[PDB]
RNA sequence: UAAGGUGAUAUGAACCGUUAUAACCGGCGAUUUCCGAAUGGGGAAACCCAGUGUGUUUCGACACACUAUCAUUAACUGAAUCCAUAGGUUAAUGAGGCGAACCGGGGGAACUGAAACAUCUAAGUACCCCGAGGAAAAGAAAUCAACCGAGAUUCCCCCAG
RNA sequence: AGGGUGACAGCCCCGUACACAAAAAUGCACAUGCUGUGAGCUCGAUGAGUAGGGCGGGACACGUGGUAUCCUGUCUGAAUA
RNA sequence: UUUUGUAUAAUGGGUCAGCGACUUAUAUUCUGUAGCAAGGUUAACCGAAUAGGGGAGCCGAAGGGAAACCGAGUCUUAACUGGGCGUUAAGUUGCAGGGUAUAGACCCGAAACCCGGUGAUCUAGCCAUGGGCAGGUUGAAGGUUGGGUAACACUAACUGGAGGACCGAACCGACUAAUGUUGAAAAAUUAGCGGAUGACUUGUGGCUGGGGGUGAAAGGCCAAUCAAACCGGGAGAUAGCU
RNA sequence: GUUUAUUAAAAACACAGCACUGUGCAAACACGAAAGUGGACGUAUACGGUGUGACGCCUGCCCGGUGCCGGAAGGUUAAUU
RNA sequence: UGAGCCUUGAUGUGUAGGAUAGGUGGGAGGCUUUGAAGUGUGGACGCCAGUCUGCAUGGAGCCGACCUUGAAAUACCACCCUUUAAUGUUUGAUGUUCUAACGUUGACCCGUAAUCCGGGUUGCGGACAGUGUCUGGUGGGUAGUUUGACUGGGGCGGUCU
RNA sequence: GCUUGACUGCGAGCGUGACGGCGCGAGCAGGUGCGAAAGCAGGUCAUAGUGAUCCGGUGGUUCUGAAUGGAAGGGCCAUC
């Protein structure tokens, strides 16, 4: 039978994948129970709509970033100020929060979460590079060079 | 009565034929049960009695098809 | 349409008429008790008992109209159980029951014949049940044909015992 | 034609051949209003547990026969110009 | 009438009156008859309608072989000197009849089988609800008491009132006899007879339905009917018999 | 005590009593395609079926046959495949 | 736990031969810290001669037409052959458990002031049981029938060409 | 002693039967056997030793072959 299913079930039920399974578990119990759905000649490309709907719409909309991490790319060097101590020593801090503003005015218009940094910064000045989770892969590759002032 | 809810279906007469040859009237039977159901649809869960195929059909078909159908044909469940 | 009539046994009464309300024929309404599908309930058919409304210069018991069942749709009220659903009251509409034959279906004998008798016969006959119309049923080739062609169905004569 | 009339009537009587008639309701036919009805064209689309098969029965004039054909209680099960 | 055979003491008929038994349709063959004739003749149908249309079709003029096939021949056989069937004698449609077929097929009659009804107002068993058993007997268990036991046992008396107990009316039943036997009566009557507090009897009403019921069991009862009820129907069953 | 209503009332039937045997309950059994009932508002000291027929003393031998119970190793063996 | 299996990688002591060279299209090298041979074992094929592979140890290196040979390297990369195992899976065979089908003539809720039912909850069974279709045994429980003729009556004996 | 006439196709003409059948037969042809040959041989000195039809089996044979070719099947022949 193709009755296609929905969750995992034991060794299989990959989310969406017809099948040749014995009338049993289903329509006995599992369909009678929220597990799959009878893989009618209309069902079983209804998904096929949403396998090819869902797809190339959100999917490559990832790419509707992709390149907005290539916007800052563009642009690989941005300046923030913010008083120094003589030999570097900043006093307070270059912020996950100030960041923002400070590529908000420059173009890429961002908030304070994507922003992804290795240690919490800043107290030392000069050079600095940044990996950012726009999205899943891939990342960034900006640079922030603090001048004192 | 012995009617499969499904697709009418029913007791059926004709022959038991001995050996010797002699005629004899009989019925043929489904078998028939009283099976139950779900229904996503109608959040219950019913229970029809159906055929042999009487199923079987109603897994190839929708089982919701049927429900459609039998509200044609005029019947509560 | 009309000189007469008030059906029969079937007289007689006491009357109705005789130029258009005597009577009679025809169309259409009016009334149409009680039984009975009987349908407010009950029953030993023609009877017993109700509830809801209304009636009185008399608003007691009686009078009088609606109230059976399902299917359908609607509005309303509405469980185990959240929603719902089942449940329930109401409203509208329809149905019920009776019928001669023929007709389509569900079931379907035996006596008989075979010179016994079991296959076979009678026979899909008789009967039982359901259903419907003026007819019903069938009907618009997934048919025939035989290399030529035919062109839905029902019916009649042949082919042919 | 036929019937009646005191026996057996073309011409006594009812009728018959023929020619006429409806205030009213009505069936069937045509036309017309109102509710539902879809017509049209173009491009489509061409009826799966279904055919078909195993088992039992049954319908076919055809009695399982060398028995095609149809129906299906039971189990199964395609192709898609 | 039936028989070898009947006055027959073998069957039938009381008498008269009226009815009552070889048909009808189709098919088929022979005879008669009529028309046409190597032709004969339409069938449904049309129709001005018994006319006339309509020759689909049937029969016949060619037969022999299973058949292919050949044909005044053909089959037979490898072939026959042969042999079998044939060629040499007209048919056909209708009318009337003698047959035969199929049909209730010359009338009348079964015992029975089958289908669907109707009946537990009789009767069998049950169920529910009221009824009925005059009178007279026997005298179980128990109780009390006195005896007796170590106490029990046992015991006597007195009480008490058991029992499909006894006799015996009503009430139920039916053993014998005689009567009746075209009855008083389609099972009675009379003299007797059995049970009569029980597995008793009875009123009213339910329930069980035909290969079914019910049955303290006889195949008994199931409406004067029972080795398969009644009524209607298959049904004119079938009848080598009378 | 019962019976052949209507030729048989008996030595026949019933009977308490005995035996065998089936039933653990949604019981065996029985009516009914079935649903549902009865058995029973019972529960093996209960219920059905068969024979035997108070009580007394008793009920020997035969399982070859036929019926049955039990065994499940083997031979044989249906549809199906 | 049998067989079906797609992929896997695998095996072949002719006789000589680095000796258990597959046949063959391709054939001078591939693979190599995604740690190589060397050993250390486990098991795999056994012609007691040598292959397959799992794991660890190891650590910068292992294999060559050759020269032999019909085919010459199992050097890799192609399609496969016998011989074949491996998950993945498909179903039979048997035992195990499970719960959602099916049963429930246990318990409770509700419609509902109802020993029916349906719906719900819970306990218990549970893929058994039960019902269908098919199928072997049984089957006087029921049903339909047969069970000859002659014959010095019938029967019985005898006879039937 | 040779041998296979216990042959194949036929059959004037008869006998005997209600029939269905049964039987006797010289000769004709093909081809045998034996005799040198005339000739004899279609089973046993005669008369018992048997089972119709149906249905199916085996081989032979286009005779048939349901659109055609085939085939199944059916005919015919022997045969069980
Ligand atoms: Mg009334
Ligand atoms: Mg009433
Ligand atoms: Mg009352
Ligand atoms: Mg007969
Ligand atoms: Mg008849
Ligand atoms: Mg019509
Ligand atoms: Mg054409
Ligand atoms: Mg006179
Ligand atoms: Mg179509
Ligand atoms: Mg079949
Ligand atoms: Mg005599
Ligand atoms: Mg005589
Ligand atoms: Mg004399
Ligand atoms: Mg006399
Ligand atoms: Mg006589
Ligand atoms: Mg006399
Ligand atoms: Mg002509
Ligand atoms: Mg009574
Ligand atoms: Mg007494
Ligand atoms: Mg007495
Ligand atoms: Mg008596
Ligand atoms: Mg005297
Ligand atoms: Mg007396
Ligand atoms: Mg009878
Ligand atoms: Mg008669
Ligand atoms: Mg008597
Ligand atoms: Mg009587
Ligand atoms: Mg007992
Ligand atoms: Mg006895
Ligand atoms: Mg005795
Ligand atoms: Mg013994
Ligand atoms: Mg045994
Ligand atoms: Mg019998
Ligand atoms: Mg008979
Ligand atoms: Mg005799
Ligand atoms: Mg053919
Ligand atoms: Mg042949």
């Amino acid at each position: 039978m193709q009755v296609i299913l929905l969750d995992k079930v034991a060794n299989l039920g990959s989310l969406g994948d017809q099948v040749n399974v014995k009338a049993g578990y289903a329509r006995n119990f599992l369909v009678p129970q929220g597990k799959a759905v009878p893989a009618t000649k209309k069902n079983i490309e209804f998904f096929e709509a949403r396998r090819a709907e869902l797809e190339a719409k959100l999917a490559e909309v990832l790419a509707a970033a992709n390149a907005r991490a290539e916007k800052i790319n563009a642009l690989e060097t941005v300046t923030i100020a913010s008083k120094a101590g003589d030999e570097g020593k900043l006093f307070g801090s270059i912020g996950t929060r100030d960041i923002a503003d400070a590529v908000t005015a420059a173009g890429v218009e961002v908030a304070k979460s994507e922003v992804r940094l290795p240690n919490g910064v800043l107290r030392t000045t000069g050079e600095h590079e940044v990996s950012f989770q726009v999205h899943s892969e891939v990342f960034a590759k900006v640079i922030v060079n603090v001048v004192a002032e | 009565s012995r009617v499969c809810q499904v697709t009418g279906k029913r007791p059926v007469t004709g022959n038991n034929r001995s050996h010797a040859l002699n005629a004899t009237k009989r019925r043929f039977l489904p078998n028939l049960h009283s099976h139950r159901f779900w229904v996503e649809s109608e959040k219950r869960f019913v229970t029809l009695r159906v055929s042999a195929k009487g199923m079987r059909v109603i897994d190839k078909k929708g089982i919701d098809t049927v429900l459609a159908e039998l509200r044609a044909r005029g019947e509560k469940y």
